[PDB]
Formats: structure tokens, C-alpha cells, sequence
DNA sequence: CCGAGCAGCATCATTACTTGTGAGCGGATAAC
DNA sequence: GTTATCCGCTCACAATGCCACACGCGCTGCTCGG
RNA sequence: ACUGCUCUUUAACAAUUUAUCAGAUCUGUGUGGGUGGCGUGUGGC
């Protein structure tokens, strides 16, 4: 009853997709399935409609890694690195790695229920920064926000209308920097 | 751009310092209300106190406050810290003498992250926000430019509420007078260690204070190039309420100076 | 400071990027991403090697020459450390201040 | 096209022609170096390598030569003399029968 | 769609005859 | 075994000055960007 | 059809404690202000 851990070997800059293609695509050329569980890249979806990056965004949760189901063993080891591009197994020492402890597991998947659950853009707003407007109503002008919201997500922001300073409900498509 | 949290502070002591300085001319209604060993707490204090809750509230429901009236006011979110003293130098208000100062400020995760301290009367604005630095209605501060003792202007308070050490802190000031310019003794430490932040004075030194006072001024010191330290160079200050502060080479001469005199009770 | 360390272009958008500048480069980004890590929950064997590897960083930018070599980029040859501009020949003892 | 473009262009022994003397020109194409890849570097040089050797009469020039750093590890090749067929210094002699 | 910018890369084995000297360290070698 | 002794090996550290002239000095699949 | 019958001539004050006889400057447009670092190579002495 061979029980597969968790382990993190590290990917390179810009590589990870196709790092997990190529070793999903090596494990079914040693037909090593049993062995390898299943690799784990977590990311994140982002999404602001306008300001550059539109309707979308990818982020993952940290770079330059990635997670497998692997079980230890030296053929495993050297069936991880025998691929185009990977460093060691980052962990303990090497040619004797440390899987990740279960904990770490359950907390990431956490984790990626809370992501892929909520689409959350990120780039948040805080009480109390300065910000524009380029929208029609109030072009070019400029106030502070006095409350964020998320779900209504319409920026009560203080802002100065006929002299007495007071709040506005636009949108977070209109907004300015910050 | 500016900084949020920042921003939403220097509204609350703008709002506070209004205030006070409103009250400040009909010493009729606020009277002398003691509280321990001549550290009056004013009505005005109580009422400025309350407005900066209030106005802090609307924009952080959630923040714990720190006060030296109210305790410690819990919030849903106690990982940042907003420390108040609504009026520093509570003596020097009731002699109506017109040198005082709100200090609002804010620590994130514990390390202090901005500060504010606010002077109606001569109407002066010390801002201080780490990563970016420290000014005073818009002009950068980088303390005073002292190297040595000579020609050393030394701010101080005295523990006229913790008169045992008197001797000790007495015998201390005998050895600086040796060595330095001047003494000023302005009763609120908030706007001392502003003065240290501004060079008005060559550094300071207090014994006694409490944790929500130099809140507001050792972040702005720290950004405005000058450094704090205990008694010995360690950091236990936040504890001891043994400060002693100013642009590092005086802190240099002035802790290896007071090290012999020092009366081993703060050590 | 910025000044010592100076970014001069070219005829057009090339910039004599000085190795001070890409080191400074890279040692920053490690740090943000290590931070930004350790308030994500940290798993902790990545924090660790995270921590091994802004520490390599930081190294190589105080000292290119130990524990190994980060040269640049298109031109195989090390980046010019901090000591690299105080030592030698080149390093400002025997290059300017003498 | 990366790697023969950057060999043909930036070589330690690529060089653009010593051009404004048919002669140097000349003496520049048949010109034999230590130095560059494979080879050893001028610092290291060592102050043997640099001497002429018995073997090289006919085969390389004894006098041509830049005189300072590089000393020797810059030759010129001999005038009759011929790169064999595996990279070797071959030089014309003429068959002395018995007499 | 497709051009222009861009973010962190050992890009496997990328090897590499000495240069000469000094200092230090892990480990063989011998006294008590 | 201890205890120090010394030794083989490793690694750091130095390489004339000037000049002059010449040549050259990110990239590459992610990011963005409309 | 089948919860629905007058209640009775318009906003409804905060101001507050020695004290008093009130107790010259409205200028300029004189002017400085409107490609290099590094590396490599070569050669020279
Ligand atoms: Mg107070």
C-alpha cells in the first residue's frame, strides 16, 4: 500500500505549463501512473473588465514551483529529472527529498476552493487612498474613498460636490490610479 | 499619491486639533480634572478623544484603538493598532499655555507604520509614513546636523510623575549641562521628538513615558534620519518609557555619556 | 544613490544598464516575491528555498565572486559587484581616488 | 544563425583585416595564434611556450613576430610551408638520392 | 492577431594544464 | 583513546603603466496592448 | 357581498459669567536657466 506524498520540484521563469505537460507526458511513456499521483500548479483568475487587462487575469500562487502526487523512489526521482526543464527537488537534501506535510496540502487546497470559488480582483482599494475619475458624470475629478465594497463593489467616495464635501456611488470602472 | 491610512489620520487629528483649538479660548468650561499624580484628563480631552474614534470608525470599523482614557478598545481586525493621545502636555492646556499637540498613529503587525502630530496654534502638521519619510507642511525633515555635544541644543521632559528617579535624572542632567548648549523644556513629548524630527533640537531624552506617546514621534525621528534607543542602546524603551533619541552620532556621545550615570533601576 | 549608478541610453532606447542596476533588479524581486509569499499562507519548504535563494542574491550582489557565479546576460562574464567597484584595478582606489 | 553569427562576429580570434597594407594585409591572413579557444591565454602564457623551437625551421617564421605581451604565441606562417592533411606543419624538401 | 514590450533564466554540462604563493582545514600519523 | 602534529588538498589572491584605436554590450516565450 | 367614516386652522430659542467707555504694502523681465559607462580585442611605447 504504497502512499503517494506531496512534493515540490522547481520549474524555471516562464516554464511551468509546459514543465506539467511534458512530465504528465513522461509518466505515461514509463506508463508510471501508480507512481505519479497527479501534478499540482495553482493559479488565479483575477478579473477587471477595463484598464488595460480586460474581462480576465492569470496569477498563480507562487512561481517557479510545482506540486506532485509523486511516491519517492529513485526511479521516480530520476523520471522527474529527466525532463526538459527543471531544477532539483526543492525540499531537504536532494536524492532524498522532503514531501511537503499534509497540512500544507489541505491548507492550499483550501486555498484554491476559496480562489476558484470567488472570482476576486485583485489590485484592491483601501479606505482613505486618493483617486480620480474618468468617467462622464464626474470627468476628471478627484476625491478619497470613504468605503469599499465588493459585492455592490460601488465606491462610496467622498468627493466634492456644490462646496460640502460628499459621498458618490460610482463604480469601479471609473476609477483613477490606486 | 499619498497614503491611505495616512490620509484618513491626518483628516481625524485636523478634525481634533479644530476642535481643541476652538475650545481653547473659553478656559470657563473646561476645567482641571485630575486623574493620577498631576496628569489632568480634561473634558476636552474626552471630547476630542471621542471624535477622533468617531471619525476613525466611518472608514476602519474594524481596527483596534489604543487610548490612554479608554483603554484598549478591541476590533474585528486587531492585527493594526491605532494609538491616540487627543492631547499631549495636558498641563500645558490648562495653564492655557499654547504649546500642544494631538498624535495620532498607527502601527501595523506592531512596527509602527505612520504617524501624525498636529499643532493647532502655530498651526504645524508633522506627517511621518515609513518608505517614504517625514514632513512638515510639505518640507522634508532630516533632524539636526549635530555631530557633538558643543553647540547642542537637548530636549528633555522630567518624571514629575515618577519623581523617585528625580535625583538620578537630575544627576544625569548635571553631567549633560557639562557638555551640551542648552536645555528645553516644553511639557508634551509628542512635539519634542516633532522638534527632533524638525533639527529644532539637537536630540532628546524623557524618562517615564508611556507606551502611547512616543507612538507618534519615534516613527517620525526614524524618518527623519534620527534614531531611538533606551538607556543602553538596547530597545526595551517600549517598556521602560526611557527614550533618548536625535541624528545618530549625537545618540552615539549621549548614550556612551549617560551610561555611568544611569542608576541601575532602568538598566 | 542613483546618481553613482547611472542608467546613460544610446542614440535611441538602448540603456548601458549597469550591472549594479540589474543586481539591484533581481535581489528586489526576490524580496517581493518572498514577501508576498509570506503573507499567501506559506508553504513552508518553498519559503525556505525562497529564503536560500534571496540569500544567494543578496550575496552575489555584495560579492559576485563567491559560492559560485551569476554572469550576465548575452555576455558570458560576471555582473560588476559592489567589491568588484573597490577592487582591482578598476575599483575606484587605483582607478580614481589614488 | 545565432552560434556561426556570433563566431564570424565576435571571436576572440574573428578580427576585422589589418587593411591598409597589401603586405600587412597579407601577413594578417597567414597568421598563426596560440591564443582564443582551446588555447592558451597571454597572462598564463608561460615564458617557455613563447621560445622558438628546432622544429619549427621552414615550418614557421622565427622573425615575425609582435614584439610585446604576445610574443611567439603570434607567428606568421613560413612562405613555402603547407597544412598537412590532418592540421600538422608540412614543409618541402627536395629527394636527395645517392648522390 | 499580431506586433511590441518583458522577467527573471546553470539559458544541458555548459568542461577547460598548472602560474605562483599563502593560509586554513580535514584527516593521516605519531606521543602519552 | 587522546592529543596534538603535521601534511595533502582546497581555495583565495596577486598579474606594469599609459596611451591610442577599433569593436561590441538580452532574451524569449510570458505580458501587454489595443 | 364582506380589509377602508374627521385625528379638528404649519417649522416652534441656540445664544452666558471682569468689566469695556470701545480701546505704512498696492513695482520690474539686467542675466547666467528656457550621448556616456563597461567589457573585449588590436596596436603602440
Ligand atoms: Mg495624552
Amino acid at each position: 500500500a504504497p502512499k503517494k506524498r506531496w512534493y515540490v520540484v522547481q520549474a524555471f521563469s516562464g516554464f511551468e505549463g509546459r514543465v506539467a505537460t511534458s512530465l504528465r507526458e513522461h509518466i505515461k511513456l514509463h506508463n508510471m501512473e501508480d507512481l505519479f499521483g497527479e501534478v499540482m500548479v495553482p493559479t488565479e483568475e483575477v478579473v477587471e473588465i477595463r484598464g488595460g487587462q480586460r474581462r480576465k487575469s492569470e496569477r498563480k500562487f507562487f512561481p517557479g514551483y510545482v506540486l506532485v502526487q509523486m511516491v519517492m523512489n529513485d526511479a521516480s526521482w530520476h523520471l522527474v529529472r529527466s525532463v526538459p526543464r527543471v531544477m532539483g527537488f526543492i525540499g531537504g537534501t536532494s536524492d532524498r527529498p522532503a514531501p511537503i506535510s499534509d497540512k500544507e496540502v489541505d491548507a492550499i487546497m483550501n486555498r484554491l476552493q476559496q480562489v476558484g470559488d470567488k472570482p476576486r480582483p485583485k489590485t484592491l482599494f483601501e479606505p482613505g487612498e486618493m483617486v480620480r475619475v474618468n468617467d462622464g458624470p464626474f470627468a476628471d475629478f478627484n476625491g478619497v474613498v470613504e468605503e469599499v465594497d465588493y459585492e455592490k463593489s460601488r465606491l462610496k467616495v467622498s468627493v466634492s460636490i456644490f462646496g460640502r464635501a460628499t459621498p458618490v456611488e460610482l463604480d469601479f470602472s471609473q476609477v483613477e490610479k490606486a | 499619491a499619498m497614503h491611505p491610512m495616512l490620509n484618513i489620520a491626518v483628516r481625524a487629528a485636523r478634525k481634533a486639533g479644530n476642535l481643541i483649538a476652538k475650545n481653547y479660548e473659553t478656559p470657563d468650561a473646561v476645567e482641571a480634572s485630575q486623574k493620577g499624580s498631576n496628569d489632568f484628563v480634561t473634558n476636552v480631552d474626552k471630547a476630542a478623544e471621542a471624535v477622533i474614534i468617531d471619525t476613525i470608525r466611518k472608514s476602519y470599523p474594524q481596527h483596534t484603538i489604543i487610548t490612554e482614557e479608554s483603554g484598549e478598545l478591541e476590533g474585528t481586525d486587531q492585527d493594526v493598532q491605532w494609538v491616540i493621545d487627543p492631547l499631549d502636555g495636558t498641563t500645558n492646556f490648562i495653564k492655557r499655555l499654547p504649546h500642544f499637540a494631538v498624535s495620532i498613529a498607527v502601527r501595523i503587525k506592531g512596527r509602527t507604520e505612520v504617524a501624525v502630530v498636529y499643532d493647532p496654534m502655530r498651526n504645524e502638521l508633522f506627517t511621518a509614513t515609513r518608505g517614504q519619510g517625514a514632513q512638515l507642511n510639505g518640507y522634508r525633515l532630516r533632524g539636526s546636523t549635530a555631530r557633538d555635544l558643543d553647540g547642542t541644543i537637548l530636549a528633555t521632559g522630567f518624571p514629575f510623575k515618577a519623581k523617585q528617579y528625580a535625583t538620578t535624572y537630575i544627576n544625569i542632567v548635571g553631567k549633560l549641562f557639562n557638555e551640551c548648549a542648552d536645555f528645553r523644556r516644553t511639557g508634551s513629548a509628542a512635539l519634542d521628538l516633532a522638534y527632533v524630527a524638525a533639527g529644532r533640537v539637537d536630540g532628546f531624552f524623557e524618562i517615564g513615558l508611556r507606551p502611547w506617546d512616543f507612538a507618534a514621534g519615534e516613527l517620525l525621528v526614524r524618518e527623519a534620519g534620527g534614531i531611538v534607543s533606551d538607556f543602553t542602546g538596547g530597545h526595551n524603551y517600549m517598556l521602560t518609557g526611557n527614550i533618548v533619541a536625535g541624528n545618530p552620532r549625537v545618540v552615539k556621545a549621549m548614550l556612551a555619556n549617560m551610561r555611568d550615570e544611569l542608576s541601575d533601576a532602568l538598566k | 544613490p542613483p546618481d553613482l549608478r547611472p542608467l546613460v541610453p544610446l542614440d535611441g532606447g538602448r540603456f548601458a544598464t549597469s550591472d549594479l542596476n540589474d543586481l539591484y533588479r533581481r535581489v528586489i524581486n526576490r524580496n517581493n516575491r518572498l514577501k508576498r509569499l509570506l503573507d499567501l499562507a506559506a508553504p513552508d519548504i518553498i519559503v525556505r528555498n525562497e529564503k536560500r535563494m534571496l540569500q544567494e542574491a543578496v550575496d552575489a550582489l555584495l560579492d559576485n565572486g563567491r559560492r559560485g557565479r551569476a554572469i550576465t546576460g548575452s555576455n558570458k562574464r560576471p555582473l560588476k559587484s559592489l567589491a568588484d567597484m573597490i577592487k582591482g584595478k578598476q575599483g575606484r582606489f587605483r582607478q580614481n581616488l589614488l | 544563425s545565432a552560434a556561426v553569427k556570433e563566431f564570424f562576429g565576435s571571436s576572440q580570434l574573428s578580427q576585422f583585416m589589418d587593411q591598409n597594407n597589401p603586405l600587412s594585409e597579407i601577413t594578417h591572413k597567414r597568421r598563426i595564434s596560440a591564443l582564443g579557444p582551446g588555447g592558451l591565454t597571454r597572462e598564463r602564457a608561460g615564458f617557455e611556450v613563447r621560445d622558438v623551437h628546432p622544429t619549427h625551421y621552414g615550418r614557421v617564421c622565427p622573425i615575425e613576430t609582435p614584439e610585446g605581451p604576445n610574443i611567439g604565441l603570434i607567428n606568421s606562417l613560413s612562405v613555402y610551408a603547407q597544412t598537412n592533411e590532418y592540421g600538422f606543419l608540412e614543409t618541402p624538401y627536395r629527394k636527395v638520392t645517392d648522390g
